């Protein structure tokens, strides 16, 4: 009941950091330097009602 | 005898005169006799005696030592009842602060010494001195300091410092300061910094300390340093069987204040370090705080029990308390409770009673019957003779109940007609017999449930029970004349079934003499109950002065029509008698008795019909049968069609066509539709099934089955739960609102599978446990209404005034939802009411309308009858007799002395639990039926079509009958396309106003040019082309949409003409150029051509009812989408943009318009900046608060606001009440009020007081030659009205004792016995009531 | 506007509960008590300005205060507490000279001496023995300090005076005397200076305090003469107005050389001796008690842990620890180091009987002796060790025979304990029917039975009316009736005139008459038997 921190802030103590944790937390959506106007890879479903 | 009760700080050379010495010694008793200690908590000496007219010591034990003092033992010899009336006083070692004037939550001692309250709590659990001539080095008085501070002021310096901390600190702080100086000062330190804050704030504390001025009160009283202990008896130690004792709290925490003060007294010879002390001052101050309350400081200090010790002013606040349940809540010698049950043979007027309670209640009339009569020798033997119960008792008591009136009464009291007194009827058995047509009355059944009976002991308490409270004299309800002495449950069953045709039985369509040999035919069994006949009566339709002329005829009806007549008396026509007689019909019958015949006969007529309808309902055998729960034959085939759509859209679901979200709603919406499918079904299979066969060929009738026979006569249940019986049986909603979509689709005549079983529990359990609850609050309303407007009664006989309210129907073009019968029935009309000829003078000044008057204006059709309120009665300290009215249980004019106050809060309550205890919630103006119509406000000119179209706002429609009425009214917003005019005598069925939500226009006063102003592209508007066909048009564009190179520009469509000008509007000093806001859809591009009243630019954009529903709505809270309008009545313009909010100002005609504040554009505004709206018009959005409808139209909106507005939660509901509480209450919303100038006054101009101070004053004033003073009108909530008040007792016994008690303390208030809580509590006679010849005559011992 | 802004939510939603509380931020609990009348209506899942003046300021527990007043303390070492021991020996040193200093005082001691050879007091009551067996040898020492002083009443005439005053002081500073002769001439002492003292402000305050003397001309004159009229009665020539207004009190406090000449007479020297004298010993006494002072504050830890124990025995934790002190103040004046110890061992002794002496006295509604209080700890005790050994519990005759007490005498303590219920307990049914709401009175007359006395008065005034005036008065005159009476049959024998003996046969003659069955039956009335 105690004071509220945000909520990665145990996380943080629980010894991880930006990299792992934003894995563990959300997929991942690469951008690349494919030389020409930034081609991006997709998943179909992972793009659905939008 | 006494009067004006008072109260004021104490001093301690008052507090050492009360006592009668000083207890020294935590000792109490001698744990080997029981005697008191020396001076403990109970002493000899100190509070007196033990036992009757003895010493403690025994030198002394009669009576005839009276008040001689021993001089051994020294306890003064009197009554050992003194015990319960001395007190003891305590002289504390140190000082130490009070708890009430040190953390109550203004902080009395607060705000006495310029201070926060932390700082004083430093000071006094002695943390960091306070300076007090503190010399000319760095301080005077106030500021704080540290131990390095406070030794680096010890050094340099011995002198000149003289500052302490603690209790010793602050009571020389206020036995230094001087309060004339101080008021004084910042009285020159306020009207020089009288800025908004800093005005109110020190005005605030001035005041409060020229009351401590002029109380002659001392602040350093408030700290104390001799503590005043109770009486011993007050806090006993009652000795309990088993060697074991009791006593309170109180004891203990004396004991240990006593402890403490005794360690700090040997401190203090020892010398001992400064450190040691000083935690045994603040123990003490701690020891004291607890003793005097358990709240403020931290942790209640609890005992060996578990739970916290209850200190002193326990003993007073709080339900428990003494103020709240022991002092108006008390148990009463002579009462008794018992069992009731009916016993439906004793009249209306009387109870029977269990002999064993008749011969309880009555014991000692019973000993002095049996003392006039020498049947015994003393009361000694009178009792052990009525112990024996010998025969002479019982004829004793038949003798003195006689005449002797008791009263019944029910646990929930809710209105004044739960408590009615009846005579008694010595009934053997222990129940209690009860009228049946009297539980109504009551709300009680008999399922187990108890009344209890008092005994009316005083003659005049006889005469009260039986003139003003016997239940003969009460069968009219005081929340509406409605008699509720109505056939209540069985006797209306009884009565439907003898009233009631069928086409063929026996002697079918005969003539009968009379009634008379109607009862003979039918009880020889030669005609049926009810058979359709033709009967000769004679009817007593009484036309004349008083002339009861007969007349008959051959009235062709049923045979038990026929009987029943012989019950109705002279007065009514057969007219009644001749129907169905359900259970509606009884009892508009009942009360056309009333209207028509008087009292007495009606009363009698009442216990006719009881006594007739019981005994044919028992004729009747009426049963319920398995067979009589009939199934309609189709009900499957619908099941099955509802079942086969339920698939459908299952199909429709796995073929992607609709959501779950929206699958759920359509199986939901089938269901229900299916649902009311069976209902129709089984009502036409049920309730005129029964076919019969006179002369041959069938005939169709209403159905004889005896439980259709008990839907349709209304006697117990509806049409819906008899669905629930054969239909199908609902849908069965989850507890909280989400509805479990698979139905119970069986039936109760069917069985119920688990599950269908489990479905039902959900809501079955919810209802049972929100009906178990309203319980726990039955009566919170009914006391919080209660308690601000208890004070008020009706004084006088007439005030004299004129003013009111004018009263029309409730109708919002539907039907006629409240005529002005009932808004109107029993009031006194404040004017003549004029016909619409102009010059009929109807009813001239002070004509009570009852039914004749307001019958008289029923065919005569004159709905404006200004009608004198109670809100407006200009009486003091009550109401006018003649404002109030006439709606009493009895029908005539309400008589000076009646508690209104209370019969409004009980009428106002009591329905409320009738309502639902849960907050639940829930276009063209076509003609719906023939008239002309009338445009009220009607301010519009011909438009582009010729027509008739709103340029003004409030046009509020009419359907206009020629009978010099208003039929049927309708609003037209701005804008509405008036497909007709004004005056025209109409057709039916006809759309007369057509308006879109996103085309509110801003069309053309007169004609013009399409020629625009400041509509620049890119700096402030976009050049719009629709190019889908390709239109550009020049919308408006709000800040955000304009740039900032023209935002500082006002866009508008300028009115022009062919040549070259701006027309101006004529009435305004303006030129035309209509001005438009953000969303301004546009089409006319710049040089089109248009006319008068052409669309110029068209822009575009549920009622509650529970019962906390009407707390609120009592309480006047600003809801969340407030509706603020204009304070000043004309032509209004725009102002600065978006400081946060936008800027506006409504100018006047001719004055100045310094009106403006934060107008948030979340709220959207409905009038441009260019009309003349007028004081009270809308502007801002969503529900107007009912404060800004008294700040702008006054009172008498706000009260026709708010009972039209309360009225209607009840009237949701299918509740009636009348609309004379309501207002009772509103009177006592807007009691205080506040200032407009002093002039000739006494107070603050910005200040606030109740309105009759005011009231008596600037009316007086101008008597006087002086000047008049003007004031605003302020408006409270209930119970924050009601915590306003004038007595000091009549608080403390309802809200914050503590809050009452030290600022009516420190104010040294003096409470005027006045009211209705406050005699209660000293138990004199109450002001109201027949108490009202007993008060005023004190005025005339108060006028000397 | 960290609680400004949780008080303007609190407006906004109108409750709140331990969440934004505890995380909008003893004080917590201060805090929420304090924003429940804005008002809020604060739950667990003029006061609005007020209130947000109250908590726009930025714990009252006196035990988290007494802790953070103790935090400045800490233990003492042991041979330091040896060193603050020898300056509270110093300080009474000083205090012992001083009133040796005092040679009258030395008189006095003589006086009671002399009493006690008198006969007034006990020979080893005296004194709490000298420092040093048989009193012949103190007493005749004392005998000596009498000697020793009339050898030095040779010499005020002064060299060989002052240091002959001090021989018997050398020698009284080798003795231990009772307190209350030592606190006698103390006290008298502390009587001696508050007397000279008031003179000078009869004396100095009624010249420098009024009549606008500077400070230089009282202390340049009395101080230097400091006896006689030179310092006083000659300042009236002092060329000044207002040593001109020296004449109206120059008769007055004269009077209050009147009264220093009998203060130097009653001092016996110089009231400047006798000042340095008393003004020497508070000024090493208050550093002698400043000594005691400064050890009793390094073992308020002892203390807090002694009454750790003794706590719920109903009993303020606070209310412990102060009767806690008082032993430990206690003992200060009586440790002794002389024979080199720990004060922490010898502490806890008196410490223990503090807290137990008093939790014993008054820690009931209903006090006990503590020789009773003494048996129930025996008893309940001695219970333990009997219902753990024999199997289920000490019966009263078993106690009768572990404890050999008449099991009468036992028994009774046994109905002792158990304090009484509190009177607002709370019933079952929940209803809230506390205890008290039950417990009938006893002191009520029936009322029925006041309606039986009012027809008693009745009607022995029926028959009493139709007596003789002499039995009818003489009956009213031997009863208590309708008076403050019950005159005695000689009193009635002097009213009446008649006789002692002859009263009593109209007396026997009254109720014979009345003794009437059928005369009388009013009363048999009041007759059930
Ligand atoms: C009725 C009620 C229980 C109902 C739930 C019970 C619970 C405790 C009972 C009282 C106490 O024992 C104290 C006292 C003891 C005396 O000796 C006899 C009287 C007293 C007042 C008792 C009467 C009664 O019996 C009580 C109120
Ligand atoms: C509320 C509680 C019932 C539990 C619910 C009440 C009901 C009546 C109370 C008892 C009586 O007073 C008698 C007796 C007196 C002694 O002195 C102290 C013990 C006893 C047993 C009491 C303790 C307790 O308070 C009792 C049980
Ligand atoms: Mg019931
Ligand atoms: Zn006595
Ligand atoms: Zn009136």
């Amino acid at each position: 009941r105690r004071r509220k921190l945000p909520a990665t802030i145990i996380l943080r103590a629980l010894n991880y950091t930006t990299e792992q944790i934003l894995d563990l937390f959300f997929e991942k959506v690469i951008f690349e330097i494919r030389d020409n106007k930034l081609q991006m890879e997709l998943v179909p479903e992972r793009l659905r009602g939008e | 005898e006494f009067d004006a009760i008072k109260i004021a700080l104490a001093s301690p050379d008052m507090i050492r005169s009360w006592s009668f010495g000083e207890v020294k010694k935590p000792e109490t008793i001698n744990y080997r006799t029981f005697k008191p200690e020396r001076d403990g908590l109970f002493c000899a000496r100190i509070f007196g005696p033990v036992k009757d007219y003895e010493c403690l010591c025994g030198k002394y034990k009669r009576l005839k030592h009276r008040g001689v003092i021993c001089e051994k033992c020294g306890v003064e010899v009197t009554q050992t009842k003194v015990r319960r009336e001395r007190m003891g006083h305590i002289e504390l070692a140190s000082p130490t602060a009070h708890i009430w004037f040190l953390k109550s939550l203004p902080s009395r001692i607060g705000l006495l010494l310029d201070m926060p309250l932390r700082d004083i709590e430093r000071v006094l659990y002695f943390e960091s001195y306070v300076v007090i001539e503190g010399g000319m080095t760095n301080l005077e008085r106030q500021q704080i300091l540290t131990e390095e501070q406070y030794l680096d002021a010890l050094e340099e310096f011995g002198d000149e410092f003289d500052a302490k901390m603690g209790a010793e600190a602050i009571q020389a702080l206020l036995k230094s300061m001087d309060l004339e100086q101080e008021c004084e000062q910042l009285r020159e330190e306020l009207n020089e910094t009288n800025s908004e804050t800093k005005r109110k704030k020190l005005t605030k504390r001035i005041k409060l300390l020229e009351a401590f001025v002029q109380s002659g009160n001392k602040p350093e009283w408030m700290i104390l340093t001799v503590l005043p202990v109770l009486p011993p008896d007050l806090r006993p130690l009652v000795p309990l069987d088993g060697g074991r004792f009791a006593t309170s709290d109180l004891n203990d925490l004396y004991r240990r204040v006593i402890n403490r003060n005794n360690r700090l007294k040997r401190l203090l010879d020892l010398a001992a370090p400064d450190i040691i002390v000083r935690n045994e001052k603040r123990m003490l101050q701690e020891a004291v705080d607890a003793l005097l309350d358990n709240g403020r400081r931290g942790r209640a200090i609890t005992g060996s029990n578990k739970r916290p010790l209850k200190s002193l002013a326990d003993m007073i606040k709080g339900k428990q308390g003494r103020f709240r349940q022991n002092l108006l809540g008390k148990r009463v010698d002579y009462s008794g409770r018992s069992v009731i049950t009916v016993g439906p043979y004793l009249r209306l007027h009387q109870c029977g009673l269990p002999k064993k309670m008749a011969l309880e209640l009555f014991k000692p009339f019973i000993y002095g019957k049996l003392e006039l009569r020498g049947l015994a020798t003393t009361i000694k033997a009178a009792k052990k003779m009525v112990e024996r119960e010998e025969a002479v008792v019982w004829d004793i008591l038949d003798e003195v109940i006689r005449e002797h009136p008791v009263l019944l009464n029910r646990a929930p009291t809710l209105h004044r007609l739960g408590i009615q007194a009846f005579e008694p009827v010595l009934i053997e058995g222990k129940a209690i017999q009860l009228h049946p047509l009297v539980c109504a009355a009551y709300n009680a059944d008999f399922d187990g449930d108890q009344m209890a009976v008092h005994v009316p002991l005083t003659l005049e308490a006889q005469l009260e029970a039986r003139a003003l409270m016997m239940s003969t004299n009460n069968i009219l309800s005081p929340a509406n004349g409605e008699p509720i002495i109505v056939p209540s449950q069985d006797v209306v069953l009884g009565l439907y079934y003898m009233t009631r045709d069928c086409v063929n039985a026996k002697g079918e369509g005969m003539v009968l003499t009379g009634p008379k040999e109607a009862e003979r035919l039918y009880r020889s069994g030669l005609a049926s109950l009810h058979a359709r006949v033709k009967v000769r009566i004679t009817e007593y339709e009484k036309d004349a002065n008083g002339e009861l002329v007969a007349k008959t005829s051959l009235k062709d009806t049923t045979v038990g029509r026929a009987i029943l007549w012989m019950i109705v008396p002279k007065g009514l026509p057969y007219s009644i008698v001749n129907q169905a007689l359900g259970k509606k019909a009884i009892s508009k019958m009942l009360n056309t008795c009333y209207r028509i015949l008087g009292l007495k006969p009606t009363v009698i007529f009442a216990d006719q019909i009881m006594y007739t309808g019981f005994a044919y309902a028992a004729r009747s055998g009426a049963s319920v049968g398995i067979d009589d729960m009939v199934i309609p034959e189709k009900k499957h085939e619908i099941i099955s069609e509802a079942e086969a759509e339920v698939a459908e859209i299952q199909e429709q679901f796995q073929s992607g066509l609709v959501t779950a979200g929206e699958r759920y709603n359509k199986v939901i919406d089938i269901w229900a539709a299916a649902n009311d499918r069976v209902s129709k079904a089984m009502m036409d299979n049920l309730q005129t099934e029964t076919v019969i066969n006179r002369d041959g060929q069938e005939e169709k009738q209403v159905s004889f089955n005896s439980i259709y026979m008990m839907a349709d006569s209304g006697a117990r249940g509806s049409a819906a739960q008899i669905r629930q019986l054969a239909g199908m049986r609902g849908l069965m909603a989850k507890p909280d609102g989400s509805i479990i979509e698979t139905p119970i689709t069986a039936n109760f005549r069917e069985g119920l599978n688990v599950l269908q079983y489990f479905i039902s529990t959900h809501g079955a359990r919810k209802g049972l446990a929100d009906t178990a609850l309203k319980t726990a609050n039955s009566g919170y309303l009914t006391r919080r209404l209660v308690d601000v407007a208890q004070d008020l009664v009706v004084t006088e006989d007439d005030c004299g005034t004129h003013e009111g309210i004018m009263m029309t129907p409730v109708i919002e073009g539907g039907d006629v939802k409240e005529p002005l019968r009932d808004r109107v029935l029993g009031r006194v009309t404040a004017e003549d009411v004029l016909k619409p000829g102009t010059a009929d003078i109807l009813v001239p000044r002070n004509t009570l309308l009852h039914e004749q008057w307001c019958d008289l204006l029923e065919e005569n059709s004159v709905d404006a009858v200004k009608v004198r309120s109670v809100v407006s009665c200009d009486t003091d300290f009550g109401v006018c007799a003649h404002c109030y009215g006439r709606d009493l249980a009895r029908g005539h004019i309400i008589n000076k002395g009646e508690a209104i106050g209370v019969i409004a809060a009980q009428s106002i309550g009591e329905p409320g639990t009738q309502l639902t205890m849960r907050t639940f919630h829930i276009s063209s103006i076509q003609v719906k039926n023939k008239g002309s119509i009338k445009l009220s406000n009607v301010k519009s000119v011909v438009n582009s079509s010729g027509k008739l179209v709103i340029t003004s706002r409030n046009t509020e429609l009419k359907l206009i009958d020629e009978f010099g009425r208003t039929k049927e009214s309708y609003k037209v917003p701005y804008g509405a396309v008036l497909a007709k005019g004004d005056g025209e005598q109409v057709a039916g069925g006809e759309t007369v106003a057509n308006w879109d939500p996103h085309t509110m226009p801003v069309i053309t006063e007169v004609s013009g040019f399409v020629r625009f102003t400041d509509m620049i592209d890119g700096q402030t508007i976009t050049r719009q082309t629709d190019e889908l066909t390709g239109l550009s048009s020049l919308v408006v564009l709000d800040s955000a949409e304009r740039t900032a190179g023209g935002k500082d520009l006002r866009p508008a469509l300028k009115i022009v003409d062919a040549q070259g000008n701006d027309v101006l509007i004529p009435g305004t000093d303006m030129p035309a150029q209509y001005f438009l806001p953000g969303k301004a859809i546009v089409q006319l591009e710049d040089g089109v051509q248009i006319s008068s009243g052409d669309t110029l630019a068209r822009i575009p954009q549920d009622i509650t009812g529970g019962l906390p529903r009407v707390a609120d709505l009592f309480e006047a809270r600003r809801p969340k989408e407030p509706a603020i309008l204009a304070e000043i009545s004309g032509i209004v313009s725009f102002g600065k943009e978006t400081k946060g909010k936008r800027r506006l100002v409504i100018t006047p005609v001719d004055g100045s318009d310094p009106y403006e504040e934060m107008i948030p554009k979340w709220r959207q505004l409905n009038v441009f900046e260019g009309e003349r709206v007028e004081r009270g018009d809308v502007i801002s959005d969503g529900p107007e608060a009912p404060h800004d409808i008294l700040r702008l139209r006054g009172v008498h909106a706000v009260t026709r606001y708010i009972v039209n507005e309360v009225q209607d939660v009840y009237r949701l509901q299918g509740v009636k009440i009348n609309d004379k509480h309501i207002e009772v209450i509103v009177r006592q919303m807007l009691r205080k009020a506040t200032i407009v100038n002093a002039g000739s006054s006494d107070f603050l101009e910005g200040e606030q007081v109740e309105y009759s101070r005011v009231k008596i004053a600037n009316r007086e004033l101008e008597a006087n030659g002086k000047v008049g003073a003007t004031y605003s009108r302020d408006l409270l909530g209930i119970t924050k009205a009601s915590l306003a008040t004038e007595s000091f007792i009549s608080a403390a016994s309802f809200q914050e004792t503590t809050r009452v008690l030290t600022e009516a303390a420190v104010a040294g208030k003096r409470d005027e016995l006045r009211g209705l809580k406050e005699n209660v509590i000293v138990g004199r006679l109450i002001p109201a009531g027949t108490g009202y010849a007993y008060h005023q005559d004190r005025m005339r011992r108060r006028a000397a | 506007s960290q609680l400004k802004l949780l008080v303007t939510r609190g407006k906004e939603q109108g409750y709140l509960t331990y969440a934004e509380v505890n995380d909008h931020l003893d004080q917590i609990e201060d805090i929420i008590q304090m924003i429940n009348d804005m008002g809020i209506q604060v739950m667990e899942e003029d006061a609005a300005e007020a209130a947000a003046q109250v908590l726009s300021s930025v714990t009252t527990d006196p035990v988290r205060m007494y802790m953070r007043e103790m935090g400045t303390v800490e233990l003492l070492t042991r041979e330091g507490e040896i060193d603050i021991a020898k300056r509270i020996e110093d300080g009474i040193n000083q205090v012992q000279c001083s009133v040796a200093e005092y040679p009258e005082a030395i008189t006095y001691l003589l006086e009671q001496y002399d009493r006690v050879e008198a006969e007034e007091a006990r020979l080893s009551d005296l004194i709490t023995g000298f420092v040093d067996i048989d009193p012949e040898l103190a007493r005749e020492k004392f005998a000596e300090l009498r000697a020793q002083y009339v050898v030095t009443r040779d010499t005020i005439k002064h060299a060989t005076a002052q240091e002959e005053i001090l021989k018997l002081s050398e020698v009284f500073k080798q003795f231990r005397l009772v307190p209350k002769q030592f606190d006698y001439l103390v006290n008298s002492m502390r009587v001696m200076m508050d007397r000279v003292r008031t003179q000078e402000r009869l004396i100095m305050k009624l010249c420098v305090e009024q009549c606008k003397m500077p400070k230089k001309n009282f202390i340049t004159l009395f101080t230097g003469n400091e006896t006689s009229d030179t310092w006083f009665n000659a300042a009236i020539a002092m060329n000044k107005p207002w040593s001109e207004k020296l004449h109206d009190v120059s008769e007055e406090v004269h009077r209050a050389l009147q009264k220093l000449q009998q203060i130097e007479e009653e001092t016996g020297l110089t009231i400047e001796q006798v000042k340095d004298i008393n003004r020497r010993m508070s000024i090493g006494e208050a550093k002698a008690r400043r000594a005691k002072k400064e050890m009793v504050e390094a073992n308020l830890r002892l203390v807090i842990s002694i009454a750790k124990k003794y706590t719920n025995r109903g009993l303020q934790f606070l209310d412990l620890i102060q009767e806690g002190n008082i032993g430990l103040m206690k003992a200060v004046d009586k440790f002794e180091y002389r024979r080199g110890y720990k004060f922490s061992t010898y502490a806890t002794w008196w410490i223990r009987q503090a807290i137990t002496r008093s939790i014993a006295d008054q820690a009931r509604t209903i006090r006990i002796p503590v020789h009773m209080i003494e048996t129930i700890n025996k008893l309940n005790r001695i219970s333990r060790q009997m219902l753990q050994e024999m199997g289920r519990e000490p019966t009263p005759e078993e106690l009768a025979e572990r404890m050999l007490m008449p099991e009468d005498k036992i028994r009774k303590v046994l109905k002792i304990a158990k304090e009484p219920i509190s009177m607002e307990t709370p019933i079952g049914d929940d209803e809230d029917s506390h205890l008290g709401d039950f417990i009938e009175d006893t002191t009520l007359e029936l009322p029925l039975d006041s309606a039986t006395t009012e027809s008693l008065r009745a009607a022995t005034h029926d028959v009493l009316a139709g007596l003789t005036a002499r039995e009818a008065k003489v009956l009213r005159m031997r009863f208590g009736i309708d008076m403050n009476t019950d005159y005695t049959l000689e009193e009635v024998g002097k009213q009446f005139d008649v006789t002692r003996e002859r009263i009593r046969q109209i007396e026997a003659k009254a109720l014979r008459k009345l003794r009437h069955p059928s005369r009388s039956e009013v009363l048999r009335s009041f007759l059930d038997d």
